[PDB]
C-alpha cells in the first residue's frame, strides 16, 4: 500500500517521494468536492521547465469532460495549448486549468487559484 | 513496518487524558489545551467560538505534528474572566448551535420531503 | 485488471457501471455520453470509467489451476 | 499426511509420497503444485 | 459571546444527494460539518474477511479490499450497533457486527460475474446498496469455468478518519461566497471565471463588488451519498456526530477543570 517514502514519478521526470497523506477532508477541495489524488509542488517546475507535465494535465482534464483520449503525439500542429485551453472553457471551467480551491482544514478559498487536472502519474 | 494503526488518530492510550490544561506563564489569564485524539474538526470551531467572546484576548489552536494526534489550544481572555470559563463556554454555544442547526435540518427536510 | 470499487477521488461507486458503460458503448454512444448516461458527472469519476483497461478479461484466457 | 498436489496440466488431484518422482499419474507431467492450506488466514478488507 | 443561530434551506432532495444552505453560521462550524460528513459519520462495511477458497485471478487481499469498498445500507442499524470496541463480546456478536457470506461457483461455459448481489447477509437491514430493492450490482470478481470464490465477510461500525470504505459520502461539494464579495480569493483575470452555480449576477458582471464588513456565511452544500445512508441521514448524523464530540469535550473538560 503506498506510504510516505514511496518513490511516484509522472512522464516528465518529475519524480518525488510521498511526503505525507491526508485524508480526503483534510486535503483542498473545489467548489465541487473533488480532492487531489496528488499534490506536487510548484518548484518543481521552473527550473525543469516541464511544461509537457502542465499541457498533459490541462489535456486531460479535457478529456475526462469529454470523454476521450487526449492526442500527445510530439509534434502536431492541430494540437496547441490554447485550443485545450479553449475547448476546456466550454466544459464550465477556467480555460487555463486553474481552479478554486478550499483549505480542507479551515474551509476558506485559498488566495491563489491551483492548477488542477488529470496527470499519468506512475509508482516506482 | 511502520504504518499506525487507523484507529490511533480517534482513540486514547490508555492512561491518556483526553484534555490537559496548562497555565501560560507569559501573559496572565492564559492557558494551554492539549487536546488528544482531535483535529482541525474541532480546533477550528472551538477556536472561531471563542473569537465571538469579547471578553477573550486571544484564540488560536494548532495542530504541532500532522503525524501526531493532538491539538493545542490556546485561550487568553480579560482578568475577570478566565480561559477555562471561555473554552466551557464556547463548547456549550457551539452545542446549542448543532442542535438548532440539527433541530432545523430536521424540519427543512420534512418540508422537502411532504411539500 | 478490475473495474475499481470507488472512484479514488471522491469515492462514488464506479463497480457497477463497468458493464453498463461497455453496453452503452456498443450501442453507438460516444464515451462522453455514455458517461453522461451512467451520471459520472465529475471528472475524476469519468477518468475511472474512461482510462479503466479491463485486463481480467485477459486473465480469464487462461485456464485455471483445477478442473 | 497425504500431501495430494494438482498437475500443471491435468489439473489431476493426486497424493505423492515422499521419495518418489514428481510424476503426475494421468498424464506424467512433471509440474506440481500444492492446494490451498485449510488454516484460517484473516485479511482486514482495507 | 454567544452560539449562532443558523437556518437551513433545503433546494434540492433525492436519494442520491442533498442540496441544502446553511445561513449564519461560521465558516469553521460550515467546514466542520462538511468535514465530519467525510470522517466523522458511521456507517457499516466490511472490516473482516475469511476466504475458504479462491481460485480466482485475484488474489485474496484484492477480494477482500474490494469486498471492503462496497457500501452496506446503514440506515437504522448504523446508530444500534456498538463498535467492537466497546462490545463486550469476543471477536464478533450481532451487536457490534453484521454476518455476510458470499459462495460463488462458475460450473457454466460463460465467464459468472461474481457481484455485490452474492454478498448474503444475516440480517436483511444490511445489505449491499446495489442489491436493495436500475443501477446495476457491484463487480467483486470474474470467474471462468472451475474457478469459485468462498468466503465469509463480518461488516463493522466505523468512520472514514479510519478508512475511506467507511465513507458514506461519493462527493461533498461545499462552496460559500459565490461571487467574489469577500475577495478570499484574488482573481488576477476575473472576466476569465465562468459564475458559480450559485452565483446572482449579471453576466457582464464578473465578481461582485468587494464587501469590507463581510464576513463567510450562507454556505452551500451538496451533499452525494454512496449508497449507505441517505443524505440527509449523513447531514442529520453528522450534526449528532460533532455535537457528540463536543459533549464528550466537556465532559473530560469538566473532570479537568474540578480536578484541579
Ligand atoms: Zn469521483
Ligand atoms: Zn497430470
Ligand atoms: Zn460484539
Amino acid at each position: 500500500i503506498p506510504q510516505i517514502g514511496d518513490k511516484f514519478a509522472s512522464r516528465h521526470g518529475q519524480k518525488g517521494t510521498c511526503g505525507i497523506q491526508y485524508r480526503q477532508e483534510d486535503m483542498p477541495f473545489t467548489c465541487e468536492g473533488i480532492t487531489p489524488d496528488i499534490i506536487i509542488n510548484p518548484h518543481a517546475i521552473p527550473s525543469r521547465m516541464t511544461i509537457g507535465h502542465l499541457i498533459e494535465c490541462l489535456q486531460g482534464k479535457v478529456s475526462a469532460n469529454k470523454g476521450e483520449i487526449g492526442d500527445a503525439t510530439p509534434f502536431n500542429d492541430a494540437v496547441n495549448v490554447q485550443k485545450i485551453s479553449n475547448l476546456l472553457s466550454d466544459y464550465g471551467y477556467h480555460l487555463r486549468g486553474n481552479e478554486v480551491l478550499y483549505n480542507g482544514f479551515t474551509g476558506r478559498k485559498i488566495t491563489s487559484q491551483i492548477f488542477i487536472g488529470p496527470t499519468y502519474y506512475q509508482r516506482l | 513496518m511502520n504504518a499506525p494503526p487507523a484507529f490511533e488518530s480517534f482513540l486514547l492510550f490508555e492512561g491518556e487524558k483526553k484534555i490537559t490544561i496548562n497555565k501560560d506563564t507569559k501573559v496572565p489569564n492564559a492557558c494551554l489545551f492539549t487536546i488528544n485524539k482531535e483535529d482541525h474538526t474541532l480546533g477550528n470551531i472551538i477556536k472561531s467560538q471563542l473569537l465571538k467572546d469579547p471578553q477573550v484576548l486571544f484564540a488560536g489552536y494548532k495542530v504541532p505534528h500532522p503525524l501526531e494526534h493532538k491539538i493545542i489550544i490556546r485561550v487568553q481572555t480579560t482578568p475577570d474572566y478566565s480561559p477555562q470559563e471561555a473554552f466551557t463556554n464556547a463548547i456549550t454555544d457551539l452545542i446549542s448551535e448543532l442542535s438548532l442547526l440539527e433541530e432545523r435540518f430536521r424540519v427543512a427536510i420534512k418540508d422537502k420531503q411532504e411539500g | 485488471m478490475i473495474i475499481p470499487v470507488r472512484c479514488f477521488t471522491c469515492g462514488k461507486i464506479v463497480g457497477n457501471k463497468w458493464e453498463a458503460y461497455l453496453g452503452l458503448l456498443q450501442a453507438e454512444y460516444t464515451e462522453g455520453d455514455a458517461l453522461d448516461a451512467l451520471g459520472l458527472k465529475r471528472y475524476c469519476c469519468r477518468r475511472m470509467l474512461l482510462a479503466h483497461v479491463d485486463l481480467i478479461e485477459k486473465l480469464l484466457n487462461y485456464a485455471p489451476l483445477e478442473k | 499426511q497425504p500431501m495430494i498436489y494438482i498437475c500443471g496440466e491435468c489439473h489431476t488431484e493426486n497424493e505423492i509420497k515422499s521419495r518418489d518422482p514428481i510424476r503426475c499419474r494421468e498424464c506424467g507431467y512433471r509440474i506440481m503444485y500444492k492446494k490451498r492450506t485449510k488454516r484460517l488466514v484473516v485479511f482486514d478488507a482495507r | 459571546p454567544y452560539a449562532n443561530q443558523p437556518t437551513v434551506r433545503i433546494t434540492e432532495l433525492t436519494d442520491e444527494n442533498v442540496k441544502f444552505i446553511i445561513e449564519n453560521t461560521d465558516l469553521a462550524v460550515a467546514n466542520s460539518i462538511r468535514r465530519v460528513f467525510i470522517a466523522e459519520v458511521p456507517i457499516i462495511a466490511i472490516d473482516w474477511v475469511q476466504i475458504d477458497a479462491n481460485s480466482s485471478v485475484l488474489h485474496d487481499e484484492f477480494i477482500a479490499h474490494r469486498l471492503g469498498l462496497i457500501p452496506l445500507t446503514s440506515d437504522d442499524i448504523v446508530d444500534k450497533l456498538q463498535y467492537s470496541r466497546d462490545c463486550t463480546c469476543e471477536e464478533f456478536c450481532p451487536e457490534c457486527s453484521v454476518e455476510f457470506t458470499l459462495d460463488v461457483r462458475c460450473n457454466e461455459d460463460q465467464t459468472r460475474h461474481v457481484t455485490s448481489r452474492d454478498l448474503i447477509s444475516n440480517s436483511p437491514r444490511v445489505i449491499p446498496v446495489t442489491s436493495r430493492n436500475e443501477q446495476d450490482d457491484i463487480l467483486i470478481v470474474k470467474l471462468r469455468k472451475g474457478q469459485e470464490l468462498r468466503l465469509r465477510a463480518y461488516a463493522k461500525k466505523g468512520f472514514g478518519k479510519e478508512h475511506a470504505k467507511w465513507n458514506p459520502t461519493a462527493g461533498v461539494a461545499f462552496e460559500y461566497d459565490p461571487d467574489n464579495a469577500l475577495r478570499h480569493t484574488v482573481y488576477p483575470k476575473p472576466e476569465e471565471w465562468p459564475k458559480s452555480e450559485y452565483s446572482e449576477l449579471d453576466e457582464d458582471e464578473s465578481q461582485a463588488p468587494y464587501d469590507p464588513n463581510g464576513k463567510p456565511e450562507r454556505f452551500y452544500y451538496n451533499v452525494e451519498s454512496c449508497g449507505s445512508l441517505r443524505p440527509e441521514t449523513i447531514v442529520l448524523s453528522a450534526l449528532s456526530g460533532l455535537k457528540k464530540k463536543l459533549s464528550d469535550l466537556q465532559t473530560q473538560l469538566s473532570h479537568e477543570i474540578q480536578s484541579d
